[PDB]
């Protein structure tokens, strides 16, 4: 299957101001341009993770889908502590496909998570108690 | 503000607690005597489901 | 449709797009109580097991009036991301052929699928056995259902083939596989048939997961057991939504009873038929195990499957009851590869696997007071410089603290590393200095520098955050590759440090005693043992940076005094550290990307390195801990240990188709589950990286990566034979004799 539910195609519903700031139409520009990026994306937004959930807990859950190339934790800018979400960049899109399918709405740390498809992370996106004092504030 | 105080378990869990209760009720499963003796609020606290 | 921001509904399909729709759906038809009817309409004739909200677009599609599909059947494509069985592919092919000719059905598809395999209900049982084979012996027995129940046996025997085929075909999409399993279960044939269907589905999913993880190589990096656990949880959740319109609680009860039956069979070591002897009324289906559990299946359940399920259910289980009845099963009294483990061991393994997904407070709150001994056993935990590399690694730590992993650079790290080592007295002695070739001296000094670098890395990171560990390994990967360039697959000393009344080589003695150079025991202890056996270069002899660092940090893993029946004989601190090390520093760095944000990997960690690090960690603590002159004391220790082990081996040999529990065991791999997990995951990671590299556009760097990965695979098989896992005793036969793990690797079909 996955040949029958085409929802397997990576689609990201919301729109964001950096995409808004780029002067493109929300049709055939930001939405169409992102599809080529998302159609090759290996990255997922996790969502609803607790503030006290550690990277080991997120790794332990998402590593059963595939190798995690990079795991970026959301961080409140003022305190550099996890702010509720995360970004799990896998090695292959098979892992990201498994994470969105299998791990969406799945209990991670006594919190039901909202694994979705993202285009790719950047230090800017990582922002929005383990004090990540090693990450340069920005 | 303990980490367990901020744990609210999913509404599906009432099915699993009921399933555990039903599994123990038949096949003759009995808790440990000391565990049963935890009638002074010494038994395992259970997280609240919504 | 694909590559689109909006989903388009189904349209008229060409006969190509039909063969595929049929290949991935036609098999499911014979399993329900007419051709030309769409799956939603065919389910209406089965009592509409699934509500309209859960039905999918594909179930809406009706059959076309094409006679081209009739003639193009006279080889079908391959489903993505799964290792399809020869029976499953044959069954789906004959399903399409017999659905076209459709334009007793199940019994003829299974009989006709079997003939295809074995040319050029026992049938519905041999079908499941053929599905789970590279023959599989069924873990859970269907014949134990009651009196006058040939119909119920067939209903479950078909739910097992249906669940197997449904995870083989619908598995990547969990929601769709769960809706197809609910549809099969919730047929309205009879209320007593629902329990049999649920039992068949749960047992089939579990057995398929465990057989897939043993003999199926698909190179996807997705754990079959976690997927099975999430699928069974999704089944329960989806039966909950059907119920809010038999019961979600009942399916959950079979899932638990099937897990508890497996646990009790592991603890009892024999088919005690615990639920059969505890039946409430007899009419109810009670899961029984048809045989004991192989070590691989026990590792699957206690390390992946049950911990994942428990995480899904908030770590809540019938904990006190299970521990009590497992303890009763302990005081009791077969299959060659079957295993018995004590309750303490079983629940210790289960809770250490579970504790990685949570924290100590949650397990403390959940677990009753009867688990206090278990909790204390599963809960100095930090990595500390081993007083070797201490004064050299302090400078590196001061640099790392000052800059941080974000600011750490390879060249500045190299400068600080040389500035710190060269000062140290041992480096001055080695540099200044019966004969030492310049090649040996640069080898011994580069080895010390790399060991200092890795020890400083492990101490600074504490191996607690995978992001920091991965970023630091990525930054320092050129430095590590440059430092291990001279070392490579070569022994640090020119000649073996054991000669001949067997003694150590004079330059080796000089290094250990006068210069205070520390060689990890795996470099010389096996050769010493083999000399001592003779009295009455090896792959592990070749240098491994991670073996040295593991020995320095005291990562000693061993078995239990109770024998094989235990296994978790190791301190909690050392076991937690060896997980955080054999999983972050080795497994997650094997074939890992050169940069953050695939197919471009740095060779800091090799497969042979992981295997030899496990073997070093599994050396006896008597032979691994340094004494308190030192060299001869160590050698005498080795000699007396070898005499004792030879006596034990000869006793076992005269004590003896033959059960593996009755053969000589070193309690190294058959005892520690971290060893087996790491050894399997090495090959799994290599195959996954192979798939990613091949998927990348063809070129030259991809070709180099592919050759590197096949070299890693070949080196992995050779290093395992070096240990004895793939075969008067030999030193490897006395240090790492692991008949259960050896039997698994010799019959897994992956080496
Ligand atoms: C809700 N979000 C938030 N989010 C990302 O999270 C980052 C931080 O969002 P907040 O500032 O709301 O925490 C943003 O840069 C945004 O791209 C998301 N990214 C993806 N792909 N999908 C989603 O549903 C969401």
């Amino acid at each position: 299957m996955a040949e029958y539910l085409i929802d397997l195609t990576p689609r990201m519903a919301y729109v964001d101001r950096h995409e808004l700031l780029r002067s493109l139409l929300t049709e055939k520009e930001f939405i169409e341009r992102r599809q080529e990026q998302l159609n090759k994306s290996t990255t997922v937004y996790v969502g609803n993770l607790s503030f006290y959930t550690t990277e080991d807990q997120i790794w332990e859950h998402f590593s059963r889908c595939g190798h995690i190339r990079d795991l970026v934790m959301g961080l409140s800018e003022v305190t550099r502590t996890p702010c509720g979400f995360c970004f799990v960049v896998f090695e292959s899109q098979d892992g990201a496909m498994s994470a969105v399918i299998d791990l969406h709405g799945t209990l991670l740390d006594d919190r039901v998570i909202t694994v979705s498809w993202d285009v790719g992370c950047d230090h800017t996106r990582r922002w929005g108690l383990v004090h990540y004092t090693w990450i340069p504030p920005r | 503000r303990r980490r367990e105080e901020c744990v609210v378990l999913p509404p599906i869990m009432t099915v699993w607690r009921s399933a555990f209760s039903q599994y123990t009720k038949m096949w003759g499963l009995t808790k440990f005597a000391g565990d049963i003796e935890a009638e002074r609020e010494g038994e395992g606290p259970i997280l609240p489901p919504i | 449709y694909g590559s689109s921001e909006g989903r388009e509904l189904d349209t008229s399909y060409t006969p190509k797009q039909w063969l595929w729709f049929l290949y991935v759906t036609s098999w499911a038809r014979p399993f329900f109580t007419w051709g030309r009817l769409s799956f939603d309409e065919l389910l209406k004739l089965s009592g509409s097991p699934i509500p309209p909200a859960m039905v999918s677009l594909w179930m809406g599609l009706c059959m076309p009036t094409d006679d081209v599909v009739q003639e193009l059947r006279i080889i079908y494509p391959f489903l993505p991301r799964v290792a399809e069985s020869t029976f499953g592919r044959a069954l789906r092919s004959l399903a399409v052929r017999q659905h076209i000719s459709s334009w007793a059905a199940l019994d003829v598809l299974v009989r006709d699928t079997l003939e295809v395999i074995q040319n050029s209900e026992e049938a519905l049982e041999g079908a499941f056995r053929s599905m789970l084979s590279a023959p599989l012996f069924d873990v859970k027995a269907s014949i134990p259902e009651g009196g006058t129940a040939q119909v119920l046996i067939r209903v479950a025997n078909a739910a097992r083939l249906f669940a197997a085929l449904s995870v083989e075909a619908f598995g990547r999409v969990k929601s769709e596989c769960a809706v197809l399993l609910l549809a099969h279960i919730n047929q309205r044939d009879a209320p007593e048939h629902v329990d049999a269907r649920a039992y068949g589905v749960v047992t089939g999913v579990v057995e398929y997961a465990m057989a897939y993880r043993y003999c199926r190589d698909d190179g996807t990096g997705r754990c079959p057991l976690t997927c099975a656990a999430l699928l069974l949880h999704r089944l329960v959740e989806l039966q909950g939504i059907v119920e809010k319109d038999v019961s979600a609680s009942r399916f959950a009860n079979m899932t638990v009873a099937c897990i508890q039956e497996l646990l009790f069979c592991v603890v009892a070591g024999d088919t005690v038929r615990w639920h059969r002897e505890h039946q409430p009324d007899g009419v109810s289906v009670c899961p029984t195990a048809a045989r004991t559990l192989t070590l691989h299946e026990t590792d699957c359940l206690l390390q992946v499957f049950i911990p994942a399920l428990l995480q899904q259910v908030g770590f809540e289980w019938p904990w006190s009851e299970s521990l009590r009845h497992a303890k009763m099963l302990d005081r009791a009294r077969v299959m060659e590869d079957g295993v018995r483990l004590d309750s303490r061991s079983v629940f210790e393994e289960l809770l250490v696997s579970v504790a990685r997904r949570t924290y100590g407070l949650r397990l403390r709150a959940i677990l009753p007071q009867s688990f206090d001994v278990i909790a204390e056993n599963i809960f100095s935990s930090r990595f500390a410089l081993p007083l070797y590399y201490r004064t050299a690694g302090e400078v590196l730590l001061e640099y790392f603290d000052r800059c941080g992993p974000s600011g750490i650079t390879a060249e500045e790290t190299e400068r600080v590393l040389r500035r710190a080592t060269d000062v140290q007295p041992m480096v001055v002695q080695l540099q200044a200095l019966v004969y030492f070739s310049a090649r040996e001296k640069e080898r011994l000094l580069q080895r010390y520098r790399c060991e200092v670098l890795l020890a400083s890395l492990v101490v600074y990171t504490q191996l607690r955050t995978v992001s920091v560990v991965q970023q630091l390994t990525r930054q320092l990967a050129p430095l590590f590759e440059q430092l291990l360039l001279p070392l490579a697959h070569e022994r640090t000393l020119s000649r073996c440090p054991v000669i001949a009344l067997v003694d150590l080589t004079p330059e080796f003695k000089m290094l250990v005693d006068e210069i205070h150079y520390e060689f990890y025991p795996l470099e010389w202890v096996p050769e010493a043992v083999d000399a001592h056996i003779r009295q009455e270069p090896p792959c592990f002899a070749q240098y491994s940076l991670f073996a040295a660092i593991a020995h320095q940090f005291g990562l000693v893993l061993e078995g239990n005094p109770r024998g094989f029946r235990g296994g978790d004989g190791s301190s909690s601190e050392v076991r937690t550290k060896a997980y955080r090390f054999f999983t972050l520093m080795l497994l997650n760095n094997l074939g890992d990307a050169v940069s953050s944000s695939g197919a471009s990997f740095h060779s800091v960690v090799s497969a042979c390195d992981v295997v030899v690090t496990m073997t070093q960690c599994l050396l006896p603590a008597h032979l691994s801990s340094h004494p308190r002159s030192m060299s001869n004391e160590w050698m005498r220790r080795v000699g007396e240990w070898t005499r004792s082990a030879y006596s034990k081996y000869t006793a076992y040999q005269q004590q003896v188709p033959v059960p593996l529990i009755s053969l000589y065991n070193s309690l190294t791999f058959d005892s520690v589950p971290l060893a087996r997990e790491t050894i399997r995951a090495v090959r799994s990671r290599l195959l996954e990286k192979m798939s990613v590299v091949t998927a990348s556009p063809p070129g030259d760097v991809e070709t180099a990566g592919k050759q590197l990965l096949e070299q890693h695979l070949s080196s992995l098989t050779v290093t395992l034979t070096a240990v004895g896992l793939l075969p008067v005793p030999c030193a490897t036969q006395l240090l790492w004799a692991s008949p259960f793990f050896s039997h698994e690797l010799l019959h897994c079909g992956r080496y």
